[PDB]
């Protein structure tokens, strides 16, 4: 796995590849590591898959019933502080979760690092997962806050794209991602195999 | 991993922490703050495992927030210190452990300005000056050799540019940038970022 | 049980037109021991069930205590139905399954057999909960010794009479206690039908032992 | 230890030797490891001193206050059933190899034998503890149908004799006890009154 | 009046007011009918409609594939009786892979619906149950009561103006074994029918219909599905 | 009010609560146990309350262990329950001493079950009595009755319902320690016929069994041959 | 199981 | 004084019968039935003009498809509320669709008879709940209303009044009301017959109304929709 | 350490089509280097328009599908309609992850239609990660089966080949291909191949012969 | 069973709690008990009940209690459970010592006790506490304090105030003489004799008759003396004295 | 420990 994400003047970016393995078993090349918690919240996902999909999903389930108690969209703060206060109570018993919580709020575009081990940290940009090293090396040349919308996507692309060349187990299709102020939306699935065509 | 210093004058205390948050060979963040305001005139610097930092310190916060409530006034950095002490020896042998390393800073209009150290097992020290962390074996020497009780807070943050200075020199880590604030009579005052 | 004491080897059971028969040796070995050399390893459920049980024979009075008694208690009710094998058997299944959940399994592998609504019921179960029905069962040496003779007849005739079932078993459990060194010759054979349980015993194979003179 | 009881035609034989070890120091010579559990039912015990002598309390409160509900005198079958449930329930907790034997006017002389695991047995005749092993060949060679009370008697000190001489850790007093209706007759062979066989010197 | 208001107060003639009222809580719902062949046990249940524009209360349950039930008396401990019956039938299944016999099934009822009429502050159930079933012994009408007892029965009929339909089916009781499936529910629905004041009739929005037996999971019929049923009452 | 809780006695040393429980007995239809030479024979007047209930329903004779009938009278939830309690304590004591429950001991295990009933303001008393009867080569024949307060005691011959008293005169005119189970059923059943009000409540149905060397000390059902002509007997002999 |  | 748990001669449960007895005491709602979809109407009742009417809250959505509309002791159906909201959302979790409107009711209902003084946890219900619901919704099986009364009793519904004047508008419904009627008809209908019953002269702050239809998902109307329906009545 | 796990073979396979379903898999069940039998099949009718199949640890097969089927009988009870597959598959989803700290050791395959009458295949891993598929192999000889797939299901690797849609006759000729092919070199897969074919009209059943060895 | 719960913790039909006003009034039977806050310290007077002629004489007070290292009592109502109470208080005092390493502050005791005070009169079916108490204490934040709590679980904070028989005209008594900010301890003493002399009338006032317990600071340290007979029969001695000034 |  290799995700990432980032925040810039026209909101947050969110990438992630398709790959899934079972030890050096490539289980999937389709899966979507991008949960769209609400319409203006996305969840990713590396890690176990199971634990992944289950923690988030019931994030999704609790945001929800917030809403519907509270009569307003919870903040990208309080989802992912959910989320952290949830997965605590089993460290040490093996859960295996690196996520990044993206929202636009009421504080503006937000992004949010939380995982198995207990961190949750607000940062401008991060990527998470067996890649995520070959993935900041190019987001971190290319990052700028003044990014232009299309130089954000491609930047996103290519730094996935980048990961799944050197780590085995990255792979698949890069899936983008981009949370705006009145919501996300899903930008675009390229095959690694048709990117590669156009890189060189 | 994570640097706390504390420098404790006649009449305020003067602290520090990095500002790093790592996960296995990278930096993840590089403006992360490890203070916790706990009242007026307390911080509390919090490093440790993942997840019981932010845990432990976050409940010390809300209930001494919550005493301030119940009673209209704060508790001192001293009963405040011994509050924590106590939750973090009692959850020791229990289900529940924090694996953290504290100190404590504050000024009580009627003791002065004091400084606290705490490790995970819960000792609980009063010191003149202190830090945590590997970065703390680099510098405690550096505070031997230049404290005086005396000292002023001008001096206070040049002895401690000169122990972030060996941390940049000798420290085999990268933590190239520093949350200063200092406490006092009139409360928490933030100065500006060391940085390199 | 975490550690077996007192256990008995290889059940076999077999299918024929109008019946199943099972075989178990008399014997509760303790370790390379041949301590209680006069137990029996089957039990009769009801008129249309019975069970033979390898494994840790503490486990298996434990297990005839049980099934006995949930067979009384249904037979007081008086109401025109009976456990059939196959329930008992699914019960078994349950029981194993969920000792072996709570990691505290009882040490058995079972054969069940019955004969209801002119149907043979054969079927296994063990220790893990693991269960199927196969018209030969074979548990413990006898999974590698008595079961390809078993099936290797079966393929060639799927059916088979009740006497040809009995002389099929007995000379399975001859190749037993030539071959296992927790056998033991002296058996009970039991033999479901129409008619209900019947357990025979204790019975012996005829040995040869010619080859002990073909050395040199 | 080394723990036997054999039935006869109206009552029960029971034998044991005398020996309680630690490693290999003795912290008893004299031990007593046939105890009464009613009027006409006695245990052998082997294994663990603290489990068996646990086990053996517990089971004589059960089965007192049970003698005295039914106010009759209990079955033989009975006290071995109750060893068995507390043997086989606590069977990964107890070190307990047991021998139950005695005499009710229902059955008459009764052998059960819980070994460790709590299975739960009757038979003519029962052999437990360490030193039991060095004695299957002879008491399967020896035992006949049909003797006597004290031809049970002799076969009892003898077959202990020899599993005394071989097992280390059985040794020092043979105590035998006779169960029928009449009652209870214990007695101890000590020194030269312990059945001798040679060492087969050159 | 000082023993009509708790369950564990026995009266002075050897009574139980308490019940004897949760009793009146099954007469006073509307009327169901269950009856059987040699091959089917089939309910039938008269849904009462608040209102014009309301739909008409369920009174008929899925159980099992094997059982069904009707219901007269308190919606709320019907569902908790049906509830703890599928469970019943659920736990038969998961250990012994077969269906829970019917009569079996009657006696856990009758042994869950006792505990609380004996025990201080508790209440008895305020339902009473016609239970259609089929199993190795054929087809069951079984009828439960507020008082935990509980009736095997040939024919029966429960709530207001039951009377009438009791009376019906002892009238033709002796021609029930041999019906054909049709002929069984025209029976049922006949003797549900004597229930009705003189003016209405039997309907499409106000009959329920269960049937099992030896070649038929239990089943309903609702609104159109009765249609069939009610054509041919010639 | 002395007579609302069974933790409250009466000035005159009474529970009434118990009493009352007593009075759902006595208005209960009548059953009846005999224990002879060579076992123990049960016989219940069942009142048919409607001709749509099925011939069997409502049993008033249960089987507690294979070799021990009950037999009861007065509400009959509560004698099912009770039915059950019997059931479990046999079940649980072939399992804890590995033997089947002598009588005595089930009579006297179910009677302080029913005893707790009589003491406390949380529970109300059971409204049934209870016989309970077996037989056994050891034991011989045996015939218990419970009754709510919790007295249990052994009888010959014993009658519990609302024609008690009318029962117990006619059981006293057999010689029953002479008399072996195949004789007495006939004589239950003439003694159910006798005792009941056929003006007063119209129609029953006639329940019998039996435990005893002829049964091999199994508590069963009386075979229907033998029980029609009991029956029969018993109406013949009424003329 | 499977890993992302 | 008897407990909570003790039936009347005639065969209910007092307190059940005495909770009804609340509703009565209530605003009253109004819920009605289309092919089109399903609305809700409830008078607001307000009592003062320092009184904020938008902080009346009668009618709630349960979930995207299913709207809530209550009437008697409004704080009882604060739990029932959030009941029904937790297991749509449980129901969405364990199976990845949406709870029937049904379905919802029911479970809520389930609720219903769970009180009493001695069977349950140290301090559970002590009384039934003095509230009616109407559960409006759309799902596979249609636009959909539901009725709930304290009984735990629930049942679909073509058109239901509840509160105090439910008798009166119960009957303007049976008038009004067909199964071919559109949802602005029905919307119109429920205005008129909550003009009628009101006790003060309806306008657009002291009543709520909202919609749920096939297409769209619970929709509240606002001040200016409110207005805008007003007008031809 | 008593293992309350062990290996009992099994390979499953499901296919989805526009208009149909396939489950298959293999009926060997295994122990060790032994068979126990040779007729135990590995898929489980859920409803008239879903099937499952199950292979890894047989004990929790059967544990797990009766599991299954008290769960849609709880379905219909409380909702009044059969659990659609999609829904089976959600529902599978939590009922695996309810075990995370000691799983169901089974390789989970559902294959039937969805709501629109279109194959559907969902698979699983033991704690209940879960996705839809066009095609899916598991269990035993999965890696043996899935590239042959990948290749001539999912056209991977080809060039100038037209995308068609796969008939059933197609599906069914690989279904019994891979299973032939994963029979030579896997010990585990033999004896015989079973097939359910879920259509509008119900569910239908082929068996073939595989080799006994 | 509810025919025999006589229902403690109801409301009656005008909002009323009886047994909590029933519990008031038998304080109002109990020994008469003053407290009065001073510039240099705090006073406890009260009246003892214990005065026959041949009880021993063994602790050091009748109805003061110490609770802390820093604060101390006095009670009016049902001995015993004033003796619940005050080892309660006690327990309190240390949970808060043990915690954060300072004495805890006079109100927060109260405060603590009054809550379980309050929890009898609305949960648990139980009879209220019967008592009323004063605190005497002092603070690093508020310093010296005298506090009233009673039976309904409520409190107030008090310059002076009288609880027990003949409260009603002991607090009229002080609100005449009591000067706000202008007390020392040794006119307090005296007021305390004053007010005890009219508010004992059955009849004549003894040392025997009174218990006086004063609470004052000595070198950053609080001392808590109960006064000995010589002393109180000295004060008596004063207020009798000044009786005769009273005319001319 | 200690045995027989
Ligand atoms: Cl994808
Ligand atoms: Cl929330
Ligand atoms: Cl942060
Ligand atoms: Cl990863
Ligand atoms: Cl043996
Ligand atoms: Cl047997
Ligand atoms: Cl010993
Ligand atoms: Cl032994
Ligand atoms: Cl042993
Ligand atoms: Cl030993
Ligand atoms: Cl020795
Ligand atoms: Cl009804
Ligand atoms: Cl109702
Ligand atoms: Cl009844
Ligand atoms: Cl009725
Ligand atoms: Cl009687
Ligand atoms: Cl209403
Ligand atoms: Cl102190
Ligand atoms: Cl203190
Ligand atoms: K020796
Ligand atoms: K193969
Ligand atoms: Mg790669
Ligand atoms: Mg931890
Ligand atoms: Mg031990
Ligand atoms: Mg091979």
């Amino acid at each position: 796995t290799t995700t990432l994400a980032f925040k810039f003047r026209h909101g947050v970016i969110v990438a992630a590849d398709s790959r899934a393995t079972a030890g050096a078993y490539i289980a999937s090349q389709t899966v979507k590591k991008v949960i769209e918690i609400n319409p203006y919240l996305l969840g990713t996902m590396a890690g176990g898959a199971a634990d992944c999909s289950f923690w988030e999903r019931l994030l999704a389930r609790q945001c929800r019933i917030y809403e519907l108690r509270n009569k307003e969209r919870i903040s990208v703060a309080a989802a992912s502080k959910l989320l952290a206060n949830m997965v605590y109570q089993y460290k040490g018993m093996g859960l295996s979760m690196g996520t990044m919580i993206c929202g636009w709020d009421k504080r503006g575009p937000g992004l949010y690092y939380v995982d198995s081990e207990g961190n949750r940290i607000s940062g401008a940009t991060f990527s998470v997962g067996s890649g995520s090293v070959y993935a900041y090396g190019v987001m971190d040349r290319g990052y700028s806050y003044d990014l232009e919308v299309e130089q954000a996507y491609d930047l996103a692309r290519r730094a996935i794209y980048q990961a799944t060349y050197r780590d085995a187990y990255s792979g698949g299709a890069v899936n983008l991602y981009h949370v705006r102020e009145d919501g996300w939306i899903r930008v675009s699935s390229d095959n690694v195999a048709d990117l590669h065509e156009k890189y060189s | 991993m994570e640097y706390l210093i504390g420098i404790q004058g006649p009449d305020y205390v003067l602290v520090a922490s990095d500002r790093v948050a790592a996960s296995n060979i990278v930096q993840m963040k590089d403006d992360h703050d490890k203070m916790f305001k706990m009242s007026e005139k307390i911080l509390l610097l919090c490093v440790g495992e993942a997840g019981d930092t932010v845990q432990f310190a976050e409940y010390i916060q809300k209930n001494v927030q919550l005493y301030k409530m119940r009673n209209g006034y704060e508790l001192s950095p001293t009963a405040a210190a011994n509050f924590t002490r106590r939750n973090l020896a009692d959850c020791l042998r229990s289900r529940t452990p924090y694996h953290v390393n504290l100190l404590l800073a504050g000024y009580d209009e009627h003791e002065g300005p004091a400084l606290y150290y705490m490790d995970y097992l819960a000792a609980l020290a009063k010191a003149p000056f202190a830090a945590h962390g590997y970065g703390a074996f680099l510098t405690l020497s550096i505070l031997d050799r230049y404290y005086t009780p005396t000292i002023s807070r001008e001096r206070a943050v040049e002895l401690l540019r000169k122990c972030l200075e060996e941390l940049q020199k000798r420290f085999i880590l990268n933590l190239p940038t520093f949350s200063v604030r200092i406490i006092d009579k009139n409360g928490i005052h933030d100065l500006d970022n060391i940085s390199f | 049980t975490q550690n077996p004491m007192v256990t008995g080897t290889s059940v076999l059971g077999v299918k024929f037109e109008g019946g199943v028969v099972i075989a178990a040796d008399m014997l509760g070995s303790y370790g390379s021991l041949a301590r209680f050399r006069n137990i029996s390893r089957i039990m009769r459920v009801n008129n249309s069930t019975m069970l033979g049980a390898s494994g840790d024979y503490a486990d298996f009075q434990y297990l005839k205590q049980v099934l006995g008694q949930m067979v009384i208690d249904e037979e007081l009710l008086g109401d025109g139905h009976s456990y059939s094998p196959r329930a008992i058997h699914s019960w078994l299944t349950r029981a194993m399954y969920s000792r072996r959940s709570k990691m505290n399994p009882l040490w058995n592998t079972m054969v069940i057999g019955g004969y209801a609504d002119g149907e043979s019921f054969l079927g296994y179960v063990d220790m893990l909960g693991v269960a199927y029905e196969a018209p030969s069962l074979a548990t413990g040496y006898g999974a590698y010794l008595a079961q390809p003779l078993l099936r290797e007849v079966l393929e060639k005739q799927p059916v088979l009479s009740q006497t040809e079932a009995r002389d099929l078993v007995e000379r399975c459990m001859r190749v037993l206690y030539y071959r296992d060194a927790r056998s033991y010759n002296r058996f009970q054979i039991a033999t479901v039908t129409e008619k209900g349980v019947e357990i025979e015993g204790p019975l012996s194979t005829e040995t040869n032992w010619d080859i002990a003179h073909m050395i040199s | 230890t080394t723990i036997m009881a054999v039935q006869f035609d109206g009552g029960v034989v029971l034998g044991a030797d005398s020996r309680t070890t630690t490693g290999s120091y003795i912290a008893n010579r004299v031990t007593d490891k046939l105890t009464p559990i009613h009027d006409r039912i006695f245990c052998c015990r082997s294994g663990s001193a603290a489990d068996t002598q646990a086990v053996a309390d517990a089971v004589t409160y059960q089965l007192g206050f049970h003698s005295i509900e039914l106010n009759e005198p209990p079955l033989v079958h009975t006290a071995a059933s109750l060893f068995k449930e507390m043997c086989y329930r606590y069977r990964e907790d107890l070190m307990a190899g047991i021998i139950i034997a005695g005499w009710d006017p229902q059955e008459g002389g009764q052998v059960y034998s819980v070994p460790m695991g709590g299975m739960m047995v009757r038979q003519s005749f029962a052999i437990g503890g360490s030193g039991s092993s060095y004695i299957y060949g002879y008491v399967d060679a020896t035992y006949r149908e049909g003797m006597t009370k004290e031809e049970c008697l002799q076969f009892t000190a003898n077959a202990l004799a020899l599993a005394m001489e071989r097992d280390g850790s059985s040794g020092g007093v043979i105590r035998l006890a006779a169960i029928a209706e009449s009652g209870v007759e214990r007695q101890v062979l000590l020194g030269d009154q312990i059945p001798k066989f040679a060492v087969a010197t050159l | 009046n000082q023993y009509d208001n708790d369950v564990t107060v026995w009266s002075p003639q050897g009574r139980i007011h308490q019940i004897e009222y949760a009793m009146e809580a099954v007469k006073q719902g509307s009327a169901t009918v269950g009856l059987k062949s040699k091959t089917h046990a089939v309910l039938v249940a008269l849904k009462r409609a608040q209102s014009e524009l309301a739909a008409h209360q369920k009174k008929i349950l899925h159980v099992d594939n094997h059982i069904g039930i009707s219901i007269a008396g308190l919606t709320a401990d019907a569902r908790l009786l049906c509830n703890f019956m599928r469970q019943e039938c659920l736990d038969s299944r998961f250990v012994f892979d077969r269906p829970l016999p019917v009569s079996r099934l009657v006696s856990l009822i009758g042994s869950k619906t006792q505990i609380p009429t004996q025990r201080y502050g508790r209440r008895p159930y305020g339902v009473g149950l016609l239970i259609a079933g089929y199993d190795d012994m054929g087809p069951h009408i079984f009828q439960t009561c507020p008082s935990a007892n509980y009736f095997d029965c040939r024919a029966m009929s429960i709530g207001a103006r039951s009377q009438s339909a009791r009376t019906y089916l002892e009238r033709h009781m002796s021609e029930f074994m041999e019906c054909n499936l049709n002929e069984l529910v025209k029976h049922g629905l006949r003797a549900l029918r004597e229930t009705l004041p003189a003016e209405q009739d039997l309907t499409t929005k106000n009959v329920s219909i269960g049937i099992v037996g030896k070649d038929l999971e239990f089943t309903i019929y609702d609104d159109d599905d009765v249609s069939p049923f009610l054509e041919g009452l010639e | 009010g002395y007579d609302l809780s069974a933790s409250t006695f009466s000035p005159d040393g009474r529970v009434f609560q118990v009493e009352y429980a007593m009075k759902a007995v006595e208005n209960s239809s009548t059953a009846i146990g005999i224990r002879c030479k060579d076992g123990v024979v049960f016989g219940v007047e069942k009142l048919v309350l409607s001709k749509l209930y099925e011939e069997g329903s409502n049993k008033r004779l249960f089987n507690v262990d294979r070799h021990v009938g009950m037999a009861v009278a007065g509400l009959l939830a509560d004698a099912r329950s009770l039915a059950d309690i019997a059931r479990e304590e046999a079940s649980n004591f072939r399992s804890n001493f590995g033997y089947n429950i002598p009588l005595k001991h089930l009579a006297d295990r179910v009677a302080m079950y029913v005893h707790a009933y009589t003491l406390y303001s949380a529970v109300r008393p059971f409204g049934c009595s209870f016989m309970l009867g077996s037989y056994s080569v050891n034991d011989g024949a045996q015939l218990y009755m419970i009754d709510p307060s919790g007295v249990s005691y052994g009888y010959w011959g014993c009658a519990i319902g609302k024609a008690r008293q009318a029962a117990k005169t006619e059981i006293e005119k057999l010689q029953m320690k002479e008399m072996t189970c195949r004789d007495i059923v006939k004589e239950v059943a003439k003694i159910i016929y006798i005792v009941h009000d056929e003006v007063k409540d119209k129609a029953f149905e006639l329940e019998l069994s039996w435990v005893g060397e002829l049964t091999n000390g199994r508590h069963e059902i009386v075979p229907k041959d033998i029980r029609e002509e009991a029956e029969k007997y018993a109406k013949e002999s009424l003329k | 199981i499977i890993t992302x | 004084d008897r407990g909570v748990n003790t039936f009347s001669p005639e065969g209910r449960l007092f307190q059940v019968e005495y909770a009804i007895e609340a509703i009565k005491l209530g605003s009253t709602a109004i819920g009605i039935q289309t092919s089109e979809g399903v609305c809700l109407a409830v008078e607001k009742r307000i009592t003062s003009p320092l009184m904020e009417p938008s902080s009346i809250e009668k009618i709630v959505e349960i979930d995207a498809h299913i709207g809530c509309a209550m009437s008697g002791l409004i704080a009882d159906a604060k739990t029932l509320i959030d009941k029904a909201r937790v297991e749509t959302q449980n129901h969405w979790f364990t199976y990845n669709e949406t709870m029937t409107v049904e379905s919802v009711t029911q479970a809520v209902s389930n609720l219903a008879l769970q009180f009493g003084e001695e069977d349950a946890d140290p301090g559970a219900m002590s009384r039934p709940f003095g509230v009616a619901l109407l559960f409006g919704g759309v799902d596979e099986k249609g636009p959909q209303l539901f009725h709930m009364d304290p009984s735990g009793t629930f049942v679909q519904c073509d058109a239901r009044a509840i509160g105090s004047a439910s008798e009166g508008a119960q009957s303007s419904l049976q008038e009004v009301y067909h199964k071919s009627m559109t949802l602005k008809e029905a919307i119109k209908s429920s205005l008129i017959i909550l003009k009628q019953v009101m006790e003060e002269k309806l306008n657009a702050t002291n009543i709520e109304l909202a919609t749920v239809q096939p297409g769209q998902n619970f929709h509240m109307f606002t001040k200016e929709e409110l207005e805008e329906v007003i007008k031809d009545i | 350490r008593f293992s309350p796990y062990v290996f009992n073979g099994g390979t499953i396979l499901a296919i989805a089509g526009e208009d149909f379903a396939i489950v298959a898999s293999d009926t060997r069940l295994s122990e060790g280097f032994s068979i126990h039998t040779r007729d135990s099949p590995k898929c489980y009718k859920l409803t008239d328009k879903t099937v499952i199949g199950c292979s890894g640890f047989h004990g929790d097969c059967l544990t797990l599908t009766k599991i299954i089927e008290a769960r849609l009988k709880m379905y219909k009870h409380s909702n009044n309609k059969a659990m659609t597959t999609g829904a089976i598959a959600a529902m599978l989803s939590t009922i695996l992850y309810s075990r995370r700290f000691f799983p169901y050791y089974v390789y989970n395959i559902i294959g039937g239609l969805d709501e629109e009458g279109k194959g559907a295949v969902y698979s699983f891993d033991p704690v209940g990660s879960y996705q839809r598929d066009s095609f899916k192999a598991g269990g035993s000889a999965s890696a043996m089966l899935q590239p042959l797939l990948d290749n001539q299901v999912g056209f991977k690797n080809m060039q100038n080949v037209e995308h068609v849609p796969l008939s059933l006759d197609r599906a069914m000729r690989l279904v019994k291909d891979v299973f032939i092919s994963a029979a030579e070199r896997d010990v585990y897969t033999g004896d015989a191949l079973r097939i359910c074919i879920v259509t509008k009209e119900g569910i239908r059943e082929e068996t073939v012969s595989l080799r006994k060895d | 069973s509810r025919r025999y719960d006589s229902r403690t913790t109801i409301f009656s039909p005008e909002g009323r709690l009886y047994q909590v006003e029933y519990a008031m009034e038998a304080i109002g039977h109990a020994g008469t008990c003053l407290g009065i806050l001073a510039n240099d310290g705090v006073l406890l007077a009260a009246e003892r009940r214990n005065i026959h002629k041949l009880l021993d004489e063994v602790f050091f007070s009748e109805k003061i209690y110490k609770l802390n290292e820093d604060m101390a009592c006095s009670v009016a109502g049902i001995t015993s459970d004033a003796n619940v109470l005050t080892n309660e208080l006690r327990l309190i005092a240390q949970r808060y010592l043990l915690q954060y390493q300072e004495p805890i502050p006079c109100e927060q005791l109260v405060t603590a006790l009054c809550d379980i005070k309050q929890a009898y009169t609305q949960f648990g079916g139980k009879r209220p506490f019967g008592v009323s108490l004063l605190y005497i204490g002092w603070d690093k934040h508020y310093g010296f304090q005298l506090y009233q709590s009673d039976p309904s679980g409520n409190y107030g904070g008090w310059k002076a105030t009288c609880i027990g028989n003949n409260s009603a005209a002991a607090v009229s008594m002080l609100k005449q003489d009591y000067k706000e900010g202008e007390m020392t301890l040794k006119s307090a003493l005296a007021l305390a004799i004053k007010v005890l002399n009219k508010t004992m009338d059955v009849s004549k006032l003894s040392a025997e008759k009174v218990e006086i317990a004063t609470l004052t600071r000595e070198n950053g340290k609080t001392v808590i003396r109960v006064l000995k007979q010589k002393e109180v029969e000295q004060l008596i001695k004063k207020h009798e004295e000044e009786e005769a000034k009273a005319e001319r």
